[PDB]
Order: structure tokens, then C-alpha cells, then sequence
């Protein structure tokens, strides 16, 4: 549903709507739907702009008083039916782009008040190679382990720990202080996952191959391996798995758990993978 | 910003 | 080890093969280890009665079956403290090839006997512009 | 808007060691001999469905 | 400490009888593998025809 | 052997920093003819110096 | 039983290895696919000769169709009841007597072994 | 220069209590044999 620049105010304003009308077909049809409003800021500018040219007085930002009520209204469609009228879905991913990283505007505020969650991105972590510059400190999701596979509830609760400590460790650390294993081993691990978690543009991965790869990043099988050569690790990994191993994927899709044949012929097979191969560490 | 000024003179 | 293999009668071993099992602690931690009686019964072949030890309680192997027991043992006890030691006790496997070429084999057979069936093809009934429209 | 089996779909063996190979060429001529034979009770049809 | 080695070593290589029990199943299941690959390609070659 | 006097504490100026840049010198000086050369310290500074 | 029989492969027996097991797996990934669903597709004419105005090579077309999948059934029914295999599972019982047989001295080797383990705690 | 020094300290002081905490956790039972569970 493209409402570009060219193309008016109103249409701009009615676009992210339509698409909720669009939307409210399959979650009432008993199917389910995904909606991406993109560049969401631009509905309140060309709000603005209407209410300002019918000569409406305006408020703060010079924006109205209802955009509140402009949010609300789209934002309450997205919703989870029951099983009686079809079992749909409409699950929602607004999108907002900051200036100077400044959320404490009005716009930021509101939908950060109105959702369930948050996902930041920052430019400092683009640049320093973390790409997605996904803030994990920052971003949550009210929902959180409940929209999550067991497998990965499994790895990812040890995962947002170590994470945890890695942050509050390594900004002491980068002084060039003598630290303990124990230490060590955080900041060692910290990195590892730091590693893991970066990822090429249009290259997404199964939810099986994530818990795959994450669970030889947390059980410790890339620790003494050196940072840069993670990148390799990943896709060698990957291949190796999708070719010779895929009822383990096929088991972990349908069961959606880790038994414990499951934990061991992975570990098996990570432990074949690394004979197999070798990195520079 | 505002409050950016002020914790950085009060920390400095 | 020695070569001092105990006497299988009753007034020195009692109950030597009343049972199908042997076993044996081994180790400072004395790990239990059971043994076929059969698989002991092969040293009393090789065992001579000429030389009794230790009164006249122990008979003595024949040195060759001996020293193969020892080698034995010394080539597991230096595999052991050896990093390139094989992973398995097995020889030069060489028939994974013929596997791979009779399953390959099956599949085309399967695969060019299906289309016999599948291509009777009596006839067919091609629609043509000016006849069959 | 037919659907006929493209023959040369089917692929032959590839040999890996000698001692398959009175397997494999068995196989080779009889898939020859198959699919010379189909070929032919195709292409009739074919030709029968024109007259 | 070579009663130890040994008896680690045996441990590490008992498992090697396994292999000869796992060849024998190889000739009774792809001989059936087989009577159930034709029936799925003969299925295929129906829902190809189908959809075309 | 060369032992390198130094602090624990920072904001020391770079009084450390010239230390370990004469043990620098001194060492690939006596490196050159063959001198198998031994490091001794004092303090976690010339540590995080001469580490890497 | 014969899929765990990996760890006994060596890295000159590696490829075959794996090229037997892609080619068991291709097996699979067709018969499961092609036995899930069982035939949901079963095509109904009375749609779609009501909703064409032509009618006359729609009839052609379908009689196509009844007179090959009259033969599919057949050839189904048929198959759902030799010599060109025997040559190959001579080889395979070679395969199974040289298994044996390094079997057989292994067990010898680790025979020897606790007959050593027996003689020192005796 | 904020969250510099905040995470600055809040590091620091984590390791420095790491290490209280570890020789605390070696003399407890010690000092303290009413709790060790090895008499009970």
C-alpha cells in the first residue's frame, strides 16, 4: 500500500488504515496477517498538515491533540481472536525513526506508551559492526517467553544473562585492567554471542538452525575460536547441518523442544563439525 | 536538548 | 602381569566354573569388570602343567600365547597414551562403494521398471484446428 | 497440456570401484535397452494420434 | 595406572560389534524401501498430470 | 633479564608509558644479537603494556 | 538400523558414504511428501464444464486424463503384488563376511585384553 | 561520560564484590558449621 510523497495528504492518512482494513479480513476469516507500517511518522505530518490547512488550532509540535486517538484507533485492530470467531490474528510492526536518538518527543512517546515492546536501533552499533544494531537492553517485549519456542527458551534465558554481564562487565574491561577466568570467561562469551547475533541483509534463518547455532555459542564451542572467524563458523555450520543432518531440523520443527537424544546428537555432530574443520583457534 | 547539557555539567 | 595362572581345581580356586562369569576389580578405584568363562577357559589351553609356582597353586602359560596376551595389552595401553589412535579395533573398510552402487543400482532399476508400466499409451487424442474443432 | 515422462530424466550409475562394475554395466545396457523401447511406444502413439 | 589404560581403551572399543548387526538390516529394508519409492513416484506422476 | 619498575594506579601521566617504551627499545636492541631476553615487572601497567 | 552406521566410516570411505545417504534421504523426502496429504487434488469436471463455453476440447483433455490415470492405477495394482539384482548382493554378502571376519579379530584383540586385565587381578 | 562512568563503576564494583563474595563463600562453613549441612 504505497501513499508516497507526491501522492496527497488524505491519501496518505487513510493508507495505514487501509491496510488495517485490509488486514481485519484474514483475522476475521480465521486466518492470520502481518502488517508493517512504514515511515508512521508521516501519517502525523500529513495529520498536521490537514488540520492546519481546515484552519484546526493545533497543540505541542504544532501537531493536534488527537493524535492519541489517531494511533489508538489503528493500533487496536491488531488483536488475537478466540476460538469462536475463527482463532485469526493481526500482529502489528510499526516503525519510527528518531532524530539525535531522542525519544523523549511526543510521537516516540505515544507509541512506545501504546505497544507491547520495543525494538531500538542505533547508529554507534551500526558502526561498530553490530548489524542488526539491535539495543537488547533497551528493546523488550512484554510478551517474551510465551511467544517463544521451549528449544528457545532453553538457550536464550542463559543467552540475555550472559549478555546482561558481559554489558555491565566490558566497559571496565576495555581499560586495560588484569581480570580473573571467571571474568574472562563473561567477556570471552559475551563476544562470542556478540558474534553470533550479526547478519547479512536479506539472509534470514530457520528457527531450527538459529537454536542450532545458538546452542553451540552458549554451550561453549566458540569461546577459544577467535571473533572474526565466527562469521565462517556460522555458514560452515549451516551448510554442514542442512546437508547431512536435516532430521534433526525435521525433529526439532515438529517437536518444537530439545530431548535429550536431540541435545546429544547435536552435540555429536558439533563436535564432528570442529574435527572436520579447523579455524585459528 | 536539555537535559543532556545539565548531567554532563553536573558529572563534569 | 605375570605368568602364574591359578589352578582351575576346587582345593585351590574353589568355584572356578560353577558359574558362566568371572569378575574382577581392576584399578585403584577397582572398576568391576565381568568376564566370559569361556573367554578365560581359552588360557588353559595354552597353560602348562609341567610348571607348578607359588605352591603348587599357580601353573605357568607357554611363552608365545604369553607374550601375545602382553602385546595385546601393551598395543591397547600405547593407543591409550596416543593422540592419533584409531577410533575403532577394525581394519581397512572397503565396501562402502559396492553399497553405494547397489542402492544406486535399486533406484534405477525401480525407477526405468515403474515407466514400463506407466507408458502403455494405447492412444491419444490431439485436438486439431479445422478437424477436431 | 500433457503430462508425458521426460525419460532422460532417469540417470545412470556411476561406478566407484571395480567389482561393481558387472553390476553397473548390466544396469547401463538393460536402461538403454528401456529406454530406446519407451522411446518408440512415444513416439507411435504420437505418430497414431496423426495418422 | 595400565590396568586403568587398558580398561579405558576396551570401554573406548566395545561399541565395535555394533556395525556388524546394522549391515545385515541394510538388505531387508531397502527392499522395501523400494516397493514403498515406486508407489510415491507412481503418486507423482499423477499430481504432476493434475496440476498441469 | 630486564626488570620494569611501575605502578598499579592510573593517572600516573605516562611516566609507565616512557618505561615501557625504553623496555621496548632495550629489548628489540638485545634481540637482535641473540640475547635470549626475560621479563620481570612491577605493577598490572608494564602488564598491560608489553602484554600483546 | 543401518543409518547408524556412520561413525565407522573412514575419510577414504567418506564420499560414497554420504552420496548413499543423500540418496536414501532424496527417497524419503519423496515418499513422505507424496503419502501426507494421501489426494486432495481429485479434480471434479462438473465445475469446470459449466464454467468453459467451448466444450470440445475440454472433453478430449478429460478423456486423456481418465485413459492415463486408468493406467497409473493399474500399474499401482499391479506393482502391489529375479536375477538383475542377485549380482549385486554377492557383493553385499562379501561386504558381510569381511565385516565379520574384522568383527571377529577385534573381538579377539579385546578377548586378549581382558584375558590380560583377568591374569593381573588373578 | 554518563554512562561511561555509570557502567564504569557498576563493573568495577561487580568484580571487586565477585571476589568479597568468593573468599566469603570459602570461609562461611568454617566460621559458621551450624549451617553446613555435612552435621546434619
Amino acid at each position: 500500500v504505497a501513499a508516497t510523497a507526491s501522492e496527497a495528504a488524505p491519501l496518505q492518512f487513510l493508507a495505514p488504515y487501509s491496510g488495517c482494513a485490509m488486514g481485519e479480513w484474514f483475522r476475521d476469516s480465521g486466518r492470520h496477517c502481518v502488517i508493517i507500517y512504514d515511515d508512521l511518522s508521516k501519517q502525523a505530518t500529513a495529520y498536521r498538515q490537514m488540520s492546519l490547512l481546515l484552519r484546526r488550532p493545533p497543540g505541542r509540535e504544532a501537531y493536534p491533540g488527537d493524535v492519541f486517538y489517531l494511533h489508538s484507533r489503528l493500533l487496536e485492530r491488531a488483536a488475537k481472536m478466540g476460538d469462536k470467531s475463527g482463532g485469526g490474528s493481526l500482529t502489528a510492526l510499526p516503525v519510527i525513526e528518531t532524530q539525535a536518538g531522542d525519544v523523549s518527543a511526543y510521537i516516540p512517546t505515544n507509541v512506545i506508551s501504546i505497544t507491547d515492546g520495543q525494538i531500538f536501533l542505533e547508529t554507534e552499533l551500526f558502526y561498530k559492526g553490530i548489524r542488526p544494531a539491535i539495543n537488547v537492553g533497551l528493546s523488550v517485549s512484554r510478551v517474551g517467553s510465551a511467544a517463544q519456542v521451549k528449544a528457545m527458551k532453553q538457550v536464550a534465558g542463559t543467552m540475555k544473562l550472559e549478555l546482561a554481564q558481559y554489558r555491565e562487565v566490558a566497559a571496565f574491561a576495555q581499560f586495560g585492567s588484569d581480570l580473573d577466568a571467571s571474568t574472562r570467561q563473561l567477556l570471552t562469551r559475551g563476544t562470542a554471542l556478540t558474534e553470533l547475533l550479526k547478519q547479512r541483509q536479506y539472509s534470514p534463518m530457520k528457527n531450527s538452525v538459529q537454536v542450532c547455532v545458538l546452542y553451540c555459542g552458549v554451550k561453549g564451542y566458540l569461546d577459544p575460536l577467535d571473533p572474526k572467524e565466527i562469521s565462517r563458523f556460522e555458514s560452515l555450520f549451516i551448510d554442514y547441518i542442512n546437508a547431512n543432518h536435516q532430521d534433526i531440523l525435521k525433529t526439532i520443527e515438529t517437536e518444537k523442544e530439545l530431548s535429550e537424544k536431540t541435545e546429544a546428537k547435536l552435540r555429536a555432530a558439533v563436535d564432528e563439525f570442529v574435527a572436520m574443520n579447523e579455524f585459528k583457534k | 536538548d536539555l537535559k543532556i547539557v545539565a548531567a554532563r555539567m553536573k558529572s563534569v | 602381569m605375570l605368568n602364574f595362572i591359578p589352578k582351575r581345581c576346587p582345593s585351590v580356586s574353589l568355584l572356578f566354573g560353577k558359574r558362566p562369569v568371572q569378575r574382577i576389580e581392576v584399578g585403584q578405584a577397582r572398576h568391576q569388570l565381568e568376564i566370559p568363562v569361556e573367554t578365560i577357559e581359552k588360557i588353559y589351553e595354552g597353560v602348562d602343567s609341567r610348571l607348578e609356582y607359588h605352591n603348587k597353586d599357580y601353573n605357568a602359560m607357554k611363552w608365545k600365547d604369553f607374550m601375545k596376551l602382553k602385546l595385546d595389552a601393551y598395543h591397547l595401553l600405547e593407543a591409550s597414551q596416543s593422540e592419533t589412535a584409531a577410533k575403532s579395533a577394525l581394519s581397512d573398510l572397503n565396501w562402502f562403494s559396492d553399497l553405494a552402487d547397489i542402492y544406486s543400482g535399486q533406484q534405477t532399476m525401480a525407477e526405468m521398471d515403474v515407466a514400463l508400466k506407466a507408458q502403455g499409451e494405447q492412444k491419444l487424442s490431439y485436438p486439431i484446428q479445422g478437424k477436431n474443432i | 497440456g500433457f503430462e508425458t515422462i521426460h525419460e532422460n530424466s532417469i540417470k545412470p550409475v556411476a561406478p566407484l570401484s571395480e567389482n561393481s562394475k558387472g553390476f553397473v554395466e548390466f544396469v547401463n545396457t538393460q536402461l538403454e535397452i528401456t529406454k530406446a523401447k519407451l522411446r518408440n511406444a512415444r513416439l507411435t502413439a504420437f505418430a497414431h494420434a496423426f495418422v | 595406572m595400565g590396568e586403568e589404560s587398558v580398561y579405558k581403551q576396551m570401554k573406548k572399543y566395545a561399541t565395535d560389534t555394533k556395525c556388524l548387526d546394522y549391515l545385515s538390516t541394510f538388505r531387508t529394508e531397502v527392499e522395501d524401501q523400494i516397493a514403498n519409492y515406486k508407489v510415491a513416484l507412481v503418486s507423482q506422476m499423477r499430481r504432476q498430470l493434475t496440476e498441469r | 633479564a630486564v626488570l620494569a619498575l611501575s605502578s598499579d594506579k592510573g593517572l600516573c601521566g605516562g611516566v609507565n608509558s616512557f618505561v615501557a617504551k625504553q623496555a621496548r627499545i632495550v629489548i628489540k636492541e638485545n634481540e637482535m644479537a641473540g640475547n635470549a631476553v626475560q621479563v620481570y615487572g612491577v605493577g598490572d601497567k608494564i602488564r598491560s603494556a608489553l602484554q600483546r | 538400523s543401518w543409518m547408524s552406521l556412520a561413525p565407522f566410516v573412514a575419510p577414504n570411505n567418506a564420499a560414497a558414504w554420504r552420496k548413499l545417504r543423500d540418496g536414501a534421504q532424496e527417497v524419503q523426502t519423496v515418499i513422505e511428501r507424496q503419502s501426507t496429504p494421501g489426494k486432495p487434488q481429485q479434480i471434479d469436471w462438473a465445475k469446470w464444464e459449466s464454467q468453459i463455453a467451448h466444450k470440445d476440447i475440454l472433453n478430449c483433455l478429460k478423456t486423456f486424463y481418465t485413459n492415463q490415470v486408468q493406467i497409473l492405477d493399474r500399474a499401482l495394482g499391479a506393482l502391489e503384488t529375479c536375477e538383475g539384482a542377485e549380482k549385486g548382493w554377492a557383493l553385499f554378502d562379501a561386504a558381510l563376511s569381511a565385516c565379520a571376519k574384522s568383527v571377529e579379530k577385534s573381538e579377539e584383540l579385546l578377548s586378549n585384553g581382558a584375558r590380560a586385565l583377568w591374569v593381573s587381578c588373578s | 561520560s554518563v554512562k561511561f562512568m555509570d557502567q564504569k563503576r557498576s563493573g568495577e564494583e561487580t568484580v571487586y564484590f565477585k571476589k568479597e563474595d568468593e573468599a566469603l563463600l570459602r570461609n562461611l562453613l568454617a566460621n559458621h558449621p551450624e549451617y553446613d549441612p555435612k552435621y546434619s
